[PDB]
């Protein structure tokens, strides 16, 4: 429930949608390489808030976060399929919306998130 | 129901504890308890010209298990059974409640057998994959459903069961009806 | 007539396994509340580990039988520790609920086998360790004379099942436990137990 | 005056009826009778107040909402739940009688009990492990009741019987009641109040008595009462509890006592039975009759 | 009838991977993570790995009897200081050794330096046939770890004390030369017990001699 | 039951790249970092990199059967030596290659000299339809570094024990022809093994021969 | 991080702004080509994220939580390095007071801990990062 509705049905649609078959081709050309990438940053801020048990994210995780976005921006300018699936799924404005709230529960449900949307990218080739 | 009985059970490994009256006590192994069970509501309806309705519960347990705890755990299930409307079969946990329709073609046949021959056909996979499916089912979080598709992804089963197995994993129903065909396989694959 | 009752909570140091299903589920669940569903420690276990601590300590013996009752013929004893179930703390309740932490937890365990070393999986429910149980004695005093000596038997079978374990696999590390004893407070009749206390 | 005890129980209770595996949700009140004389032994009173009056009712269950009584064994004008209904709130308790409850109604009361839950928990002896052997499982059978829940009974008798009931109660929440008082189960608190309904609920005159005791007359009054009456006889039996009996434990003389919502058209005054049998003590067995008047 | 104390410490010399479940894999995260203590959330040692993992150790130096397919079938010794259950002759253990927590001195060393109580190892799996990878994530716990183990003596027959804390020496150090934990053939588990403090909790047993 | 402890050095002979993901990288850093020990957070050779590719170079040398599709099914003598888990004849490992940690000697000898014990090694991928480059950052441990690698055997055969050490050195000899690590067909991962000492730490097993 | 005028702060989304700010259509010959920072373009850029590039990995790999004096004098060689390119071309020039850098090293020179100058890091990669998106 984070956004417009984002959910875990909206990853598995959003990705229907976008897939493309001539072989199949998700997001005009998004290997899986980068996606997994991205997926590793994520898994790399998510150990972290994992492991603190307090339910408000800290300035460190934050500005992670940040780091995060700014990651997100320069994979898109690196390749026009990352800048698609990223507009198409709207994952840096879920990052945005996470930092506002200041809750671990938001960063938990964007993390499932992401991770379904790599499921069902996967699942569908 | 004492002559006709006798018959409908054989070359199954039952012990009729007591036909009784109306009510049938019986005690055998698991597998030809169910199948049985199935074959005894097929043959009621064919009696009686299917105008006559019995309910039945299934229970599971170890051989050293306690006779008179096993006859009390059964009678509840079949108390649960006939607690909803007309005939039901409370096979093993209370929250198993189905029919035998259900139980006979929506569980054992359409889900049952393609995941046997599944396991029996591939050469690569085994019983740690459906253990994997089952903890997946099993799980309430719907995040869950979408690594049961990763894992179809990359499990090397054909496709139509892949989708068959993504389709009965999104409705609640075929889910508990997938998890009890898992949990059947499991047990009758054991040792 | 007097009964002297004796509150305080259990804290539990490593994950009790009371002891008391589906394939690849817990195959030994913890004994639960029938309605509440939160794990508690039946009184019986309470009583038999101490009953035991007391007896090899001692060592049929007079105090472990007038203690823990005895109908043995001839020698018909009113048993004095009346030990109920010890249930989950509203305290830890809240404490759990926070930080979304399940009451109990599923330890996995195997067991290599001496001849194929084979491992069999074993999934064992324990209460998490940190959970309190509001533990409830009575002491019954039968005879006024021999109140101080029992309470120290008590003392002495509580100090030893405090580096014992409590029920389950505590050889293993299962089930160590801390007696919190809040208070010791007459419910039933004059007597006077302050100066009493169990550990 | 008639004072309603109602007992809210922190721990399962085992209630057991006729073994150990099993858990009656109540007790009759032969049992609390004998767990008050106990009590009243224990504290050195003096038992004839409790023996030559004291009427008390068996233990009904009662919810947040209703308090339930017996089902009365009267005729019937489908049968299958009227057969599974065991209890019926006060407040449809003269329409029962009436006959205005129908199957549907009489189903949906029987659901709507709320007593509380029946499990059993298996136990273990290691009595015989430490010497030679192995370990003895047995189960115990206990009930759990709702939170908001839990049993009540009414007692009737002098002042000085309630002070005296009052005072044995305050013993009785933790002494325990009930089997395997002492293995942790029976614990309870009590609460003793003047009770408003059931006071205009029993000053009622009907044609027809029901029984809210177990209770059975002797001779005298067995000759009357048994006039085209409803009933059923439970046969209450067990063995002694106690220490200055024998030196083993030696059952009592088996009684049968009618059950309670039992309907008698002549209300007979019960006596308390001696089951004694070779003892250095007699053994007694509650048998007084509880009435409540009704129409049919 | 006395019971001893010989709480002390274990000082990891590698990673220590004590595997646990009941938690899926979220994508992408560890797959086998390591078993944790619920509410404080950090890598314990169970009591019942250091036990089972004595016992074996010592069975092997003892000996086994040939053909032995159960854990009773021990030598004498074994069955009488870590527990048998045969049938009617049931022995108790006289060893019961607690779940060793993370130290509070390790977790401020851990604190201080800004490092993570567990460690994400990156692992993989070149078959045989294809020599194609096959990525893992394993949690195991760093090197700086410290762990109070617990164990509790209970002293039944005075005269065999002595031979059975013998026993208990050898034990303790085929256990430094063994690892503790799964992966240890890989790596993992080396650990020592350096730290020791035995005293007599319960009773008027000598523990100054031990 | 003995256990005779390897313990000896890996110098490195050229640079030492041991992949490990998990870490943020900066732009233009390096992209794929070398695994460290995070408590001394210094390049480590862990124990699992070496058993396996020990393992996988001695089973090339003796012989693969055809269609090997797993590890179980192997040439015998390796698994006895580094283990087994075939269903019904599991064998139990008998070499226990433990993680190689960075010597206080040679971080000395690079503190004296003021080196970094890493390196950054900057490569490119020359896409040769359009001669377009891609480029790359990989650290690489420095050369001259020393590493102590510490082994256990138990001797459970002791028959065989003089041909299990014999494969034990051959396989060591096969690590030295060979690299260890990442992609050392480009020149990484060259080592160096220089042994220390062999004992007997536990046991009665006589070491004076091996 | 630190402050310029205005109140304005310093960050990530900051360099966002900054980068947006500077940034012209300017088509010509009817072609849409984007400039950044009045014709800078991203090899300067990646010039001067390798001169940040050598002491952060200095920095990184020390653990020392208070920066090195050989850490100092890479930073007053980073700022004498700054100074040369801003001199060199006028499009670094603009680039380098647009974004304020020299005075952020200042900054991190002036807190002298190894935490500011990864944020400092962190902020010249917002920067680049972020020059590459728009373009
Ligand atoms: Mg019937």
């Amino acid at each position: 429930e984070l956004a417009k509705m984002i959910d875990l049905n909206f990853a598995r649609k959003v990705v229907e949608e976008n897939k493309r078959v001539k072989e199949i081709v998700l997001f005009n050309g998004l290997t899986t390489s980068k996606l997994r990438n991205l997926l590793e940053l994520i898994n790399h801020v998510y150990t972290k808030v994992y492991n603190s048990d307090d339910t408000t994210l800290s300035e460190d995780v934050r500005d992670e976060l940040e780091y995060l976005k700014v990651k997100f921006a320069y994979e898109s300018g690196r390749e026009p399929a990352v800048r698609t699936f990223i507009e198409k799924t709207y994952v840096d404005k879920l990052v945005d919306v996470v930092l506002k709230k200041n809750t671990k529960k938001i960063f938990l449900d964007y993390c499932k998130y992401f991770e379904a949307l790599v499921a069902y990218a996967k699942f569908y080739r | 129901f004492k002559f006709e009985l006798s018959n409908i059970l054989k070359g199954a490994r039952i012990s009729v504890i007591y036909s009784g009256g109306d009510d049938l006590f019986l005690i055998g192994a698991w597998d030809d308890v169910i199948s049985k069970a199935l074959v005894l509501r097929k043959a009621f309806t064919r009696f009686s010209a299917g105008k006559l309705t019995f309910s039945a519960g299934i229970g599971m347990y170890p051989v050293k298990y306690p006779i008179s705890k096993m006859a009390s755990e059964t009678g509840v299930l079949e108390d649960l059974a006939k607690r909803g409307e007309k005939n039901q079969v409370a096979l093993w946990n209370d929250s198993k409640v189905f029919g035998w329709s259900q139980l006979e073609e929506q569980i054992l046949k359409e889900k049952m057998i393609p995941l046997q021959e599944a396991l029996t056909n591939s050469q690569e996979h085994g019983k740690s994959f459906l253990y994997k499916m089952l903890e997946l089912l099993r799980n309430e979080d719907q995040i869950n459903i979408a690594r049961l598709a990763y894992l179809l992804a990359r499990s090397s089963l054909s496709e139509e069961l892949t989708q068959s197995i993504f389709a009965w994993s999104q409705n609640k129903q075929q889910k508990v009806e997938l998890i009890t065909a898992i949990e059947y396989l499991v047990y009758q694959i054991r040792e | 007539y007097s009964k002297i009752r004796i509150v305080g909570k259990i804290d539990v140091l490593t994950g009790l396994h009371i002891g008391g299903s589906m394939i690849g589920a817990i195959a030994s669940p913890v004994v639960r509340d029938p309605y509440s569903r939160l794990p508690i420690i039946p009184g019986s276990s309470i009583k038999g580990k101490m009953r035991s601590l007391l007896a090899k300590h001692i060592g049929d013996a007079p105090e472990i039988l007038r203690l823990f009752g005895s109908s043995q013929k001839g020698a018909i004893q009113s048993s004095r520790l009346q030990i109920s179930d010890a249930f989950f703390s509203k305290a830890s309740q809240e404490e759990f609920d926070k930080k979304d932490l399940a009451y109990t937890e599923t330890k996995f365990e195997n067991t290599i086998s001496r001849l194929t070393a084979v491992a069999n999986p074993r999934q064992i429910e324990r209460v998490t360790r940190g959970a309190s149980f509001d533990f409830h004695i009575i002491y019954n005093v039968e005879n006024i004379n021999e109140v101080m000596a029992d309470f120290e038997n008590i003392k002495t079978a509580i100090h030893l099942l405090e580096n014992d374990y409590l029920g389950g696999g505590g050889t293993r590390g299962n089930g160590r436990i801390r007696f919190v004893i809040d208070s010791i407070d007459t419910v039933v009749g004059d007597f006077d137990s302050s100066n009493l206390s169990i550990k | 005056v008639v004072k309603l005890v109602k007992l809210t129980f922190k721990s399962p209770v085992h209630f057991g009826m006729k073994r150990l595996s099993d858990s009656n949700h109540t007790i009759a009140a032969d049992t609390l009778f004998s767990a008050l004389i106990i009590e009243a032994l224990q504290q050195q009173l003096e038992l004839s107040h409790l023996l030559n009056n004291l009427v008390i009712t068996d233990l009904f269950p009662y919810n947040k909402t209703s308090y339930f009584l017996p089902k009365p064994l009267i005729r019937i004008e489908g049968y299958k739940a009227f057969k599974k209904l065991t209890y019926i709130p006060v407040e449809n308790y003269s329409e029962y009688l009436r006959g205005e409850i129908d199957s549907l109604e009489a189903s949906k009361i029987a659901e709507s009990l709320n007593l509380g839950k029946a499990s059993l928990s298996t136990k273990v002896s290691l009595q015989a492990v430490d010497h030679n052997g192995e370990s003895e499982p047995y189960s115990v059978g206990n009930f759990t009741f709702y939170p908001e829940s839990g049993l009540y009974f009414l007692a009737k008798g002098n002042a000085d019987t309630i002070g005296q009931l009052e005072i044995l109660m305050h013993a009785l929440q933790y002494s325990g009641i009930g089997g395997k008082r002492s293995a942790g189960y029976g614990q309870f608190r009590c609460t003793i109040e003047d009770s408003g309904k059931f006071d205009s609920l029993l000053s009622q005159t009907g044609n027809i008595a029901i029984l809210l005791s177990s209770a059975m007359a002797s001779d005298e009054e067995l000759v009357d009462c048994l006039e085209d009456a409803r009933y059923l006889l439970k046969k209450r039996t067990g063995f002694v509890q106690s220490k200055t009996y024998a030196d083993q434990l030696v059952k009592k003389k088996d009684f049968y006592a009618f059950s309670a919502g039992s309907t008698f058209y002549q209300k007979f005054n019960g006596k308390i039975f001696d089951v004694s049998d070779n003892g250095r003590h007699s053994v007694y067995r509650y048998a007084k009759a509880f009435w409540l008047e009704g129409k049919i």
